[PDB]
């Protein structure tokens, strides 16, 4: 063989003196080897795996392997404070972080000790980071929708609450902006009071900048929109153990309102990169790498995540935790490892892509790729009918794609096709931090798929979408309030609609041709 | 007193026995006996009073149980106005000649990151001078700033600009880093400087720090120098609340540096064979480069693509410290336009309507339209031709075409190359002239009259110049 | 093979076959016009015959262009995976 | 085997071809036009 | 080792109660993927693509362990997921040296109206 | 081959085989447009490269003695100066007129034009 | 240059031939000498045959020799053969000293 790092020279003389002193081993270690913010420690036995050790100085490791003569710990914190002989004193209790309401409207660590500063939390109890996934009883089926605001997602790539849509792109593709939206939208309901829509949101933040979650908070309590989500900060400064716990302490409190019957969101920005804080700690371990040099359970340590958004059945409360991981592409390839798992856990994907992005196409969702497995399901009664001929309208326009170029040369009735969708896509757009409602947003797709654009020139089609919205947001309340209690576009509005939108292209002062 | 001594030397890393009293990590060691002072950075504790290093020099002459001093504290350097107008070593040697280094005191190069709380984030347009840069991605001062290119595209005369251009007629104090870099650069850079009279050899003057860390140096010291070169513009921050500009010669050395030793480290190689603690060691780096309460810093850093593949770990774990990005393309090298600053691929942060002007964001996204929509057309264009296109198309190849000539500027530091002098394009003038040529302002005139021009107006004054020499 | 260099490649013919598809299209429309109005007629035949041929060379090329680059891309993997249990053995 | 060159050089040289004798007629009609 | 719990619960009913069995099983590269991650975890050096070194005996274990026989038989119908749309893929590659046939469902027919969405002429 | 040099051998036999490389090189350098589209749109100096780059190409080949049992056909002994001639005159475009097909495991240019003479002949 | 009495352009030529046959390098000589430009240049061999330290510090030593020229004010043009062959060389050297390799197999630096 060659060694064991168990065999140290120090602990090895005190067997050749034959003195039988160990210091209390159980419950007590002493560090024998420090490098990388790893740990190994040896005695410390009777210590669970996954449990919390404190070090001389104060700050405290995570207990991940447990072998014969050691216990390998990865620090959470800089590893220069503690040195070899330090002393290590098992806390006795698995990881764990408060949870409550009294946290909405605070920005938290991985470990829920809050860095806003705005004051000491006050909170009733604490939950594990760690536990399983419910069963296949205690969930139910997806039959509620969870309104992003954005008009292409909630139209064609619908999310319901308790599903798992992954937002997949390459960098600067605009997927932070979709998640921040999403928030913005669900404010409405806590403003109103309309209990049965609250959305509780949650953002863990891994390995981002400060300066830019300083941003995020400041946009957050310039639009209100605080005081009903949570930030879970795991910084790039911060070690790789906690970029690794962050999605799980962000999970836990999540399953808090799920439980009690509420409905929260949790949003995992950079999820990838947790991966690769996982991918250090096990290489430093020097556990076995696979592809790309990650672990093997690379794959596990993902599912047993996003298996705890769930919608729990009325029998438990009816409460429902969705979620949105976040995944940066490279070179827009999701044939890499890491991509491809996190595909085949997720239900649906929403696919960025930066040529969209150049092409002034924002948000730039390749609706070809992108899929959602409830589809229909989630939508309102209303949605359901004119999403589907959209669906249908936008696949006839990308197979036409190709020709587009060639416009006067082909024939009639295939160029109408081209301008009908440019249309559409034009309509599809919007601009950041501005979410719509899902009535407005029923108007506006009614409009397209009739044809009534058609008429006008592409370039008025987003002026035509404010301006006509307030107009009926102003005169037709009563239209808007039957969609958004009723849930459907009864026939006689849909006549109402057919109606008035025609008459106001013709008065607006917008072009046509 | 000497505890310690030399047990294990292989390349740039160094194991040492310690009889008691161990030192922490991270703290610098003093090997006696050397010609010359060498270093070593305290990485692991492998057990037995054993610990781990990296050397800063050569370990070449280096022999087993050759006695080793514990300093007690991190590698400590000297700060203050007196490393100002001088060129400095990572350890704090001074390598100009000029004599010893005044120091109020000596900070360590290893500190944590400031909190959140105290993050103090604002935006404000930096002018750079550049109109590419200035429309598409404007510089924030206070803010990290990015120039990702591969070899030989451009990025170090940028550099030299920016210096230029932004160095001068700065009320704070700037910091120049450059590790990994050639030293013949790094002589260009000294005497430029001098000449600019930037830096002087008269007293109290000199606004300017230097430190180099270049590829003569073995590894470790590259890994080191830039955080040298940090701790100097953080003192200059905090101490005294000046807003400091540090220019950082390509950092893609500093992670490169580290995997070289990695393996001898005892680490498991990653992916592209990068250390496992790629992303920590970097983002250690970043989050202490940044703007706070008491000052603000204003970094820009140049991240060398290797191969021309932005996917490479190293420049991919970057781009999400950036505040703002620019990309250099080498196409834009072969058609002769310079900067090469890729239109489309750089980005902003500050690229929004409510900081800057609705206009400016408004004039942007015309130009990244006009260039997209005739990128796409080059493909159509190779196979029919230019004439089959329609009048409407034809106009945006023609206009696109201007614009892209126009996004060339010659700046001073490049007359060497191409022998025009230098033009600096102010911000009013650079929106109005790119938002006349989205109206059609110079469709008229030749689109070579649109090349290495300051502002538009010059563009245009050419052109009719060059009619009545014919 | 350099899959960056081989993707490339393949972006290209796509483009070609792409381009190409759209003028036997086009071929067609104006082929037709021409037998209602009846030489210019046999040019538009031929063009739109020559299209399609170009196209379905185009696309064969690039299906064996794809095998090369799925093989290169596996080929990759598993140089990549070698270096790393190579140097985590020692 | 490199057909994006082959794009390439033909975009190029046929933007060139056309926009150079653009430049001459935009010469010409400035210069017929700053003259008066 | 889930699949092979099903496969044991239909051997039962082949030998035992003598009838014909019919076992689905959700997409096999699942279960391929999870062969190669508990060798990775033991320590085996991985194979061409990252797969284990015993991707054909894992995978014709549970393939030769249907058949038919005197009793009965059993009968499989196992879902097929193209990773990178690469036949040439090792895990497709050694399960199709399995299959007898192959069932190749068309999104094309669901638009027409036909709700059998199998191909004619894709499918073999 | 190292000895490829003009004073080595003679300047005849470089200029010769430099012209036959380039020759090559040129046509293999059209070989990916020829093969998605055409050589009709192909210019006529860059056409007569191509007939004249097949015509070379099949005349490089010959039989061996080794290999008669194969093809066979007797083998072919070329001497150097017949060589030389046989591509000079080739890449001057005497043989241009024939198909190259009489060209395939010939041993010299005579038996080549023999070939297609005959074949012009049946017809 | 050297022939006519110029010394402020007068250029020593190094050539260092790292992994080469020294049938080459013996033609390379005989070349020199026919033109007469040897008495000005130094070639430093290390062959295939020989070992690989020898290809790892002839580039090294050869470059020594240059800067005895450099430091005494002279002018010299060293020409180090394909350097990928003393990378190889270092690599072998490496990987039998149980060194840990890099991607391709090379050492980290
Ligand atoms: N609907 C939109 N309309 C116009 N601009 C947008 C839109 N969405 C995003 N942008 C801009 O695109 C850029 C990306 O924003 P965002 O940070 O949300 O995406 P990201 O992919 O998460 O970026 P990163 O890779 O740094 O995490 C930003 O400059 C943003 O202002
Ligand atoms: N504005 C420019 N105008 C003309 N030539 C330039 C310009 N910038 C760079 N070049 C050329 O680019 C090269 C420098 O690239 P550089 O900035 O040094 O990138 P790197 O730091 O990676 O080496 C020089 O050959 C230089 O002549
Ligand atoms: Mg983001
Ligand atoms: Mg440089």
């Amino acid at each position: 063989k060659k060694l064991s790092t168990g065999e140290a020279s120090v602990v090895l003389a005190e067997k050749i003196k034959g003195i039988t002193q160990q210091n209390d081993i159980t419950e007590y270690g002493t560090v024998i080897s420090i490098g990388d913010g790893i740990a190994r420690v040896f005695g410390l036995t009777k210590v669970q795996a996954g449990e919390m050790v404190e070090f001389k100085s104060g700050i405290r490791g995570m207990a991940l392997n447990l072998e014969t003569d050691n216990v390998g710990v990865v620090v959470l914190g800089n590893d220069r404070d503690i040195k070899e002989g330090d002393v290590v004193k098992r806390t006795g209790a698995i990881v764990d972080v408060p949870i409550g309401e009294a946290m909405c409207g605070r920005v938290f660590d991985a470990l829920g000790n809050p860095i806003d500063g705005l004051g000491p939390l006050k909170t009733t109890q604490r939950a594990r980071v760690e536990i399983k996934a419910p069963g296949i009883i205690p969930r139910q089926s997806v039959r509620q929708p969870m309104q992003t605001g954005i008009k292409c997602v909630d139209s064609l790539v619908p999310i319901g609450r308790g599903q798992r849509e992954l937002i997949i792109g390459d960098r600067q593709t605009g997927k932070t902006a979709i998640a921040i939206d999403t928030i913005l939208n669900q404010k409405e309901a806590f403003n109103t009071g309309d209990v049965k829509k609250q959305l509780y949101c949650i953002y863990v933040a891994v390995g981002q900048k400060r300066s830019t979650i300083a941003n995020l908070v400041s946009i957050l309590k310039q639009h209100d929109c605080m005081k009903f989500t949570i930030v879970v900060c795991a910084t790039a400064s911060d070690a790789a153990p906690l970029q690794f716990l962050a999605p799980y302490s962000g999970c836990a409190i999540g399953e808090f309102f799920r439980d009690n019957g509420k409905h929260a969101l949790i949003i995992y920005d950079d999820l990838s990169k947790q991966a690769v804080a996982y991918r250090q700690m096990s290489l430093l371990l020097r556990r076995p790498p696979g592809r790309e040099a990650y672990p093997g359970d690379v794959f596990y340590l993902h599912s047993r995540l996003l298996e705890r958004a769930a919608k729990m059945n009325d029998s438990l409360g009816g409460g429902s935790l969705t979620a949105l991981p976040v995944i940066e592409t490279q070179a827009g390839d999701v044939s890499a490892y890491i991509p491809t798992n996190v595909i085949s856990i997720t239900d649906g994907q929403i696919f960025l892509e930066t040529e969209l992005f150049y092409k002034g196409i924002r948000p730039a969702i390749n609706v070809g790729l992108s899929v959602s497995r409830v589809g229909s399901a989630a939508q309102i009664k209303a949605m359901k009918k004119i999403a589907g001929n959209l669906k249908l309208t936008l696949a006839t326009y990308r197979e036409l794609a190709a020709f587009s170029q060639f416009g006067s040369d082909l024939d009639a009735k295939t160029q109408q096709q081209l301008n009908t969708g440019e249309r559409l896509v034009e309509m599809l757009k919007q601009n950041q931090y501005t979410p719509m409602k899902v009535e407005e947003q029923v108007c506006i797709i009614f409009a397209g798929v009739k044809g009534f654009l058609d008429a006008l020139v592409t370039s008025e089609v987003l002026k035509f979408e404010k301006k006509f919205l307030e107009h009926v947001r102003t005169n037709h309340s009563a239209l808007l309030k039957r969609i958004r209690d009723s849930g459907d576009l009864s026939e006689v509005d849909t006549n109402e609609l057919n109606t008035i939108i025609p008459l106001f292209i013709q008065e607006g002062g917008f072009k046509l041709k | 007193k000497a505890n310690g001594q030399v047990s294990q030397v292989i390349g740039a890393v160094v194991d040492v026995q310690f009889e008691g009293e161990l030192p922490q990590i991270l703290n610098a060691l003093e090997v006696q006996g050397t010609q010359h002072r060498l270093v070593l950075e305290v990485a692991q504790h492998l057990g037995d009073s054993r610990v781990r290093t990296i050397a800063m020099d050569s370990t070449e002459g280096l022999v087993r149980g050759q006695p080793v001093v514990d300093t007690g504290l991190p590698i400590s350097v000297p700060v203050g106005p007196g490393t100002l107008g001088r060129i400095m070593n990572v350890i704090g040697e001074p390598i100009d000649q000029r004599g010893p280094i005044k120091a109020a005191k000596l900070y360590p190069i290893h500190r944590d990151a400031p909190s959140f709380t105290d993050q103090a984030t604002s935006a404000e347009i930096l002018v750079t001078g550049i109109k590419v840069v200035d429309l598409l991605a404007p510089y924030a001062r206070g803010g990290k700033i990015g120039l990702f290119g591969g070899a030989g595209v451009g990025k170090t005369v940028l550099i030299q600009e920016l210096i230029n251009n932004v160095a001068k007629h700065h009320g704070g104090y700037s910091v120049f880093a450059g590790v990994g870099e050639r030293t013949r650069e790094g002589n260009d850079l000294y005497h430029e400087m001098m000449d600019s009279k930037v830096i002087s050899v008269k007293e109290g003057e000199s606004r300017c720090a230097l430190i180099f860390g270049q590829m003569n140096e073995p590894p470790g010291a590259r890994a080191r120098v830039g955080l040298t070169g940090l701790t100097v513009a953080e003192y200059f921050r905090d101490e005294e609340g000046k807003d400091v500009l540090l220019f950082v010669d390509n950092i893609f050395r500093f992670t490169q540096a580290c995997s070289e030793v990695s393996a001898l480290l005892g680490r498991i190689p990653s992916a592209v064979g990068y250390q496992p603690t790629l992303a920590t060691d970097l983002g250690a780096l970043q989050e202490r480069i940044t703007t706070t309460q008491k000052g603000s810093i204003t970094s820009v850093q140049a991240i060398y693509v290797p191969a021309d593949d932005l996917t490479d770990p190293a420049p991919a774990t970057t781009f999400a410290h950036l505040d703002a990005t620019t990309v250099l393309n080498r196409g834009l090298t072969e058609l002769g336009i310079y900067p090469a600053v890729d239109p489309l691929d750089s980005t902003s942060r500050m690229l929004d309507p409510i900081t800057i002007g609705e206009e400016h964001y408004t004039v942007a996204r015309g130009v990244q339209k006009l260039l997209q929509d005739y990128k796409s057309l080059q493909d159509i264009i190779a196979i029919l031709g230019v004439d089959d296109l329609s009048e409407e198309d034809k106009l945006v190849v023609a206009r696109a075409r201007k614009v892209q000539k126009f996004l060339s500027q010659p700046f001073f530091m490049s007359e060497v190359f191409s022998g025009i002098p230098g033009r600096f394009v102010n911000l009013k003038q650079n929106i109005a002239s790119f938002k006349a040529l989205l109206e059609g302002a110079g469709d008229e005139y030749p689109e070579s009259c649109f090349y290495m021009k300051g502002d538009l107006e010059e563009s245009l004054a050419a052109g009719r110049a060059d009619a009545l020499k014919s | 093979a350099n899959l960056k260099q081989l993707k490339i490649r393949m972006k290209a013919i796509g483009s070609i076959k792409k381009i190409t598809k759209a003028m036997k299209m086009v071929a067609a429309s104006k082929m037709k016009a021409e037998t209602s109005r009846l030489s210019s007629a046999s040019e538009q035949a031929s063009r739109m015959n020559a299209m399609e041929n170009a196209s379905k060379n185009a696309g064969e090329i690039l299906s064996k262009l794809t095998l090369d680059y799925n093989k290169a891309r596996q080929a990759k993997i598993t140089m990549e995976l070698i270096e790393i249990i190579s140097g985590a053995s020692i | 085997t490199r057909e994006e060159e082959w794009l390439d050089k033909r975009t190029k040289s046929q933007e060139k071809v056309y926009f150079d004798q653009e430049d001459r007629k935009a010469m010409k009609r400035l210069l017929e036009k700053l003259n008066t």
